[PDB]
């Protein structure tokens, strides 16, 4: 995260943190207690499936408090119409080995249904994103958990103010174009959350922009809304053999 | 009242029916109070809210 602030530990409590060999690979958004939000193109460069962890209840890269808990992905779900190395599509529904606990430290973000986010999310006019990824452009990842507060913007409104991939019905731009404020790398698949009326609510995933906080770009997010109902299909489906699944889409 | 306009007046989710007809719906982990609209956890750790929060303001 580029211009932000260090999400107060606990504040963040749907983050999550996902390695592979140990190693920082993006981040993500717990939605129940199994189930894992990110970006498809996370795992476009993924060799060994079954060496993929998420973590929860993280704040501190470099100590450990106990309120941490880490799970085995057991499930990779891409919708069939992303494709990888491209921007479209990007999302991402993992399984968790095993549920996390619930705890002050680990919260599901609310899926909300698509009719609410279509007609009242999308003008909530900012929204919460996070991530320990890099704090500046070509700069060093964050060791801890860190927040930014970020404006979206009509897609028509983006284009015209944005000064090479589309902005399609399945993404969103949101942030600022003075290249003050940004999502950055290491962010990619983490939580854009919304809030209304006293909950918090997921909107949107880190995906893509010309590099990291450049001056006339905003940042690309997934359009969450879009995805809902394929989600929710899922989440009801019993597990297949093999990490990743490809799953029609719609 | 209209879904599209104000929420409905729903905190949370909102359908509408044949007729002038609209109804409120809250997420799993919590229950629509009387009033028709409003939404309760009916659990510790309902989704989309921050315990350490929750429990500065409670
Ligand atoms: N928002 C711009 C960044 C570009 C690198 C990947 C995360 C998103
Ligand atoms: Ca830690
Ligand atoms: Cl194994
Ligand atoms: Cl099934
Ligand atoms: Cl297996
Ligand atoms: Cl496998």
């Amino acid at each position: 995260i580029v211009g932000g602030k260090v999400c107060p530990k606990g504040e963040c409590p749907w983050q999550v943190l996902l390695l592979v060999n140990g190693a920082q690979l993006c981040g993500g958004t717990l939605i129940n207690t199994i189930w894992v939000v990110s970006a498809a193109h996370c795992f476009d460069k993924i060799k060994n499936w079954r060496n993929l962890i998420a973590v929860l209840g993280e704040h501190d890269l470099s100590e450990h408090d106990g309120d941490e808990q880490s799970r085995r992905v057991a499930q990779v779900i891409i919708p069939s119409t992303y494709v990888p190395g491209t921007t479209n599509h990007d999302i991402a529904l993992l399984r968790l080995h095993q549920p996390v606990v619930l705890t002050d430290h680990v919260v599901p973000l609310c899926l909300p249904e698509r009719t609410f986010s279509e007609r009242t999310l999308a003008f909530v006019r900012f929204s919460l994103v996070s991530g320990w990824g890099q704090l500046l452009d070509r700069g060093a990842t964050a060791l801890e958990l860190m927040v930014l507060n970020v404006p979206r913007l009509m897609t028509q409104d983006c284009l015209q103010q944005s000064r090479s991939p589309n902005i399609t019905e399945y993404m969103f731009c949101a942030g600022y174009s003075d290249g003050s404020k940004d999502s950055c790398k290491g962010d990619s698949g983490g939580p854009h959350a919304t809030h209304y009326r006293g909950t918090w609510y997921l909107t949107g995933i880190v995906s893509w922009g010309q590099g990291c906080a450049t001056v006339g770009h905003f940042g690309v997010y997934t359009r969450v809304s879009q995805y809902i109902e394929w989600l929710q299909k899922l989440m009801r489906s019993e597990p297949r053999p093999g990490v990743l699944l490809r799953a029609p889409f719609p | 009242l209209i879904c599209v306009n104000e929420n409905g007046g729903c905190e949370q989710y909102c359908s509408d029916h044949t007729g002038t007809k609209r109804s409120c719906r809250c997420h799993e982990g919590y229950s629509l109070l009387a009033d028709g609209v409003s939404c309760t956890p009916t659990v510790e750790y309902p989704c989309g809210k921050i315990p350490i929060l929750e429990k500065r303001n409670a």
